[PDB]
């Protein structure tokens, strides 16, 4: 059972840079090798087959090469839409095994978040529960602190975070935070703030709403 | 148009049986073969099996050997994957991919079908509207307390893909999942253009189209 | 017989696996019809009535110059039989020699797996010799009527180009167009004037000799047949070729029907892996003693395109089994510029202007090699 050790496991480069991903077979696999691209959540697409032959529709900036055990995938001019995890494959003896993957992230300039805040819906409120949501839109880097405040109070252990994978078009991250309270608890408090701290902001931005107002 | 569509994905009991399908369309079924590959959440790929619908010619991996049985219906342009004695280690996204007889590569992959082996139960999601001044306004939909993965979200029947940000599903301490799907739209289009969440939770057969609108305040 | 015939250049059309046809006008007034170029036969026949598979046909009663011989003809095949009623009528080739000939013509009134659904040709032009002309030799073949009644040199060359997918080519009647090929023409003797029979002295796969007796290749004979798509091999030879091919092609996953020519194999358009297929070489008896030349074809030749969906490239094994000897079909003639020198009883081959190749390999006609077998590779007489 042939083995495929890719290297490295992950990397981050700038738009235009020359990125090279290496793959090592635990045995001479001739030229029976392939390379796939896979966006997070989406299916894998074939890029290179037989070590160096590009697949139909695969951009010219993608390049493959190698024989025996040392095969390499090279992306001469890195692009935002090239963000993904890359896998090599072997199939000389018709027992395919892939590499452990290599996530290629994109580096760009600082971008600040667009911060929205959403009240609990009447529909959820109908079931005696209230979910307050904060939304940070299109920012870089990924590092961002989101704190919840209820009448100037520090919340903790009652909220969750979810961050999107790097955008394929502009390479920015969107973030979603959720504060979950009961209908009763949510009804004795007035101000609900969502302080946001990001390298993009010169100072923490707070987006709030006064319950029962507007 | 080349396209594969897997099916049958859902919650399975440990030691249970499940049958996945692979609908082929837009390409010359006979002439290619069909591979089955799987991938755990956050893990890599693992070739499961192969078949030549003209005519099998079936091949498996040691992992699934003796439990998985690959089938093919040339009349229906469909490849099947019978799975038995399903253990927890079997939990993964199951892709079926078109395979040229040589080289033994997969050139077109389907979006796969998620399968989850667990003692837990299936619960549909609770879709809530995420609604709210400038030129652009943010509308969304909170898909709450469902299980198991995954959840598919499109806006306006797919006609709207600009500004959409469907977030990775977070696992709550309650054992249930929850994700968000947002979309920035021209503030002027509010009250002139309708927006709907196309939520779909196949494992639960729960499909929901939730319209999102600014509150009457 | 040796210059530049720009009015015959590119006068051939057809579809992959459906042969090459040329436009010929028959009768008075001139009925324009597409007739397949068939060197593997000697009879000139055309569909005489409406068919589902044909766009047009030969209306005898429309021709004031037509004359019925009130005698019938019938032709068993391999494969595609046909039968009809004999007669004569004026014939001319629009995109060819500016000459008119009164030749024999068989109005086809019945056939089986003969015509091809939407191949845009309704007739067949047997260019071979009268000895194999049905009912018998007495019926003068078209080309025999041509040279006997006009000043057209006893010679015709073909340039099948390929590349259902449409194709094109050239049929030079009377001469040798020197812009249709490069290098030189390597001639192999026409062993006998019935079919365009020759002698294959040696067969190879990726350079490796097939190691079969000389007269295993020519049993009961070897012919050059433009009217046949596939490269037909006698049982033994076919059995060995496919074996050797398998062994040197990394093709263990292909369906078995593929090798029988029943099941197709497809890749994404432009993604076909030619390099995983061997090259086939066929050494032919040279003109001078002990010498022989070889012709080398690629997978692009013996893998012909074949519902069949826009985005995909599909192929069928253009090498099939035979029971009547070797048949060098259209797949063997495409990459080259085959010359039928009837005057000097010889068939020349050369890399045509539309030679098939890629950024690695290419079709070639190479010589001279030595063969001490020569004329004793034949089997019958």
């Amino acid at each position: 059972d042939i083995q495929m050790t890719q290297s490295p496991s992950s990397l981050s480069a700038s738009v235009g840079d020359r990125v090279t991903i290496t793959c090592r077979a635990s045995q001479d696999v001739s030229t029976a090798v392939a390379w796939y691209q896979q966006k997070p959540g989406k299916a894998p697409k074939l890029l290179i087959y037989s070590a160096s032959f590009l697949y139909s529709g695969v951009p010219s900036r993608f390049s493959g090469s190698g024989s025996g055990t040392d095969f390499t995938l090279t992306i001469s001019s890195l692009q935002p839409e090239d963000f993904a995890t890359y896998y090599c494959q072997q199939f000389p003896t018709y027992l395919p095994t892939f590499g452990q993957g290599t996530k290629v992230e994109i580096k760009r300039t600082v971008a600040a978040p667009s911060v929205f805040i959403f009240p609990p819906s009447d529909e959820q409120l109908k079931s005696g529960t209230a979910s307050v949501v904060c939304l940070l839109n299109n920012f870089y880097p990924r590092e961002a602190k989101v704190q919840w405040k209820v009448d100037n109070a520090l919340q903790s252990g009652n909220s969750q975070e979810s961050v999107t994978e790097q955008d394929s078009k502009d390479s920015t991250y969107s973030l979603s935070s959720t504060l979950t309270l009961s209908k009763a608890d949510y009804e004795k408090h007035k101000v609900y703030a969502c302080e946001v701290t990001h390298q993009g902001l010169s100072s923490p931005v707070t987006k709030s709403f006064n319950r029962g107002e507007c | 148009e080349v396209q594969l569509v897997e099916s049958g994905g859902g919650l399975v009991q440990p030691g249970g049986s499940l049958r996945l399908s692979c609908a082929a369309s837009g390409f010359t079924f006979l002439g290619y073969g069909i591979h089955w590959v799987r991938q755990a959440p956050g893990k890599g790929l693992e070739w499961v099996g192969w078949i030549s619908p003209a005519g099998g010619s079936t091949d498996y991996a040691d992992s699934v050997k003796g439990r998985f049985t690959i089938s093919a219906d040339t009349s229906k342009n469909t490849a099947y994957l019978q799975m038995n004695s399903l253990r927890a280690e079997d939990t993964a996204v199951y892709y079926c991919a078109r395979g040229p007889f040589s080289p033994w590569v997969m050139d077109y992959w389907g979006q796969g079908t998620l399968v989850t082996v667990s003692s837990a139960s299936t619960k549909g999601p609770s879709v809530f509207p995420l609604a709210p001044s400038g030129g652009t306004a943010a509308l969304g939909c909170l898909v709450k307390d469902y299980f198991p993965e995954p959840v598919t979200v499109s806006w306006n029947s797919g006609a709207l893909t600009s500004g959409v940000h469907t977030f990775p599903a977070v696992l709550q301490s309650s054992g249930l999942y929850s994700l968000s799907s947002v979309v920035t739209v021209p503030s002027s289009s509010l009250g002139t253009q309708t927006y709907i969440c196309n939520v779909n939770h196949k494992p639960s057969n729960t499909k929901v189209d939730k319209k999102v609108e600014p509150k009457s305040c | 017989s040796r210059g530049s015939f720009v009015e015959m250049v590119d006068n051939l059309r057809g579809k992959s696996g459906q042969g090459y046809y040329v436009e010929m006008t028959v009768g008075s007034p001139p009925q324009t019809l597409n007739i397949l170029v068939d060197t593997g036969s000697s009879n000139f026949a055309v569909g005489a009535a409406p068919h589902p598979f044909l766009h047009r046909y030969y209306q005898r009663q429309l021709s004031s110059t037509y004359r019925d011989l009130r005698k019938g003809v019938y032709v068993p095949y391999t494969q595609g039989k046909w039968e009809g009623e004999l007669g004569t009528d004026l014939v001319s080739i629009p995109h060819g020699p500016n000459v008119t000939v009164r030749a024999n013509i068989a109005a086809i009134t019945e056939s089986d797996k003969f015509f091809i659904n939407g191949s845009n040709w309704e007739g067949i032009l047997g260019l071979a010799y009268a000895e194999i002309a049905r009912p018998d030799d007495s019926l003068e073949p078209f080309f025999d009527s041509l040279v006997k009644q006009t000043h057209v040199p006893n010679l015709f060359s073909l340039q099948l180009c390929g590349a259902l997918a449409s194709v094109g080519g050239s049929m030079i009647i009377g001469g040798i167009d020197h812009s249709l090929y490069t290098g030189s023409l390597w001639y192999t003797p026409i062993r006998r004037e019935w079919y365009y029979e020759v002698i294959i002295v040696r067969v190879e796969i990726n350079g490796q000799d097939l190691k079969m007796d000389c007269k295993e290749y020519n049993y009961d004979k070897s012919i050059v047949d433009s009217g046949t798509t596939n490269l037909r091999l006698p049982k033994k030879v076919f059995e060995a070729a496919v074996k050797s091919i398998k062994a040197a092609s990394s093709t263990e996953k292909f369906p078995d029907g593929f090798w029988l020519g029943e099941q197709l194999v497809c890749w994404q358009a432009g993604t076909t892996p030619w390099n995983i297929f061997p090259v086939i070489s066929l050494y032919l008896m040279g003109e001078v003693t002990n010498q022989s030349f070889r012709i080398t074809i690629l997978p692009q030749q013996y893998l012909r395109p074949v519902v069949a969906t826009s985005q995909d490239d599909c192929y069928k094994f253009a090498i099939s089994q035979s029971s009547t000897g070797t048949v060098m079909g259209a797949v063997i003639m495409e990459g080259f510029y085959v010359v039928f020198d009837r005057a000097r009883k010889r068939i020349g081959f050369a890399v045509s202007a539309c030679h098939v190749h890629d950024e690695f390999r290419t079709a070639a006609v190479e010589g001279p090699f030595v063969t001490l077998d020569m004329e004793d590779c034949g089997y019958n007489i």
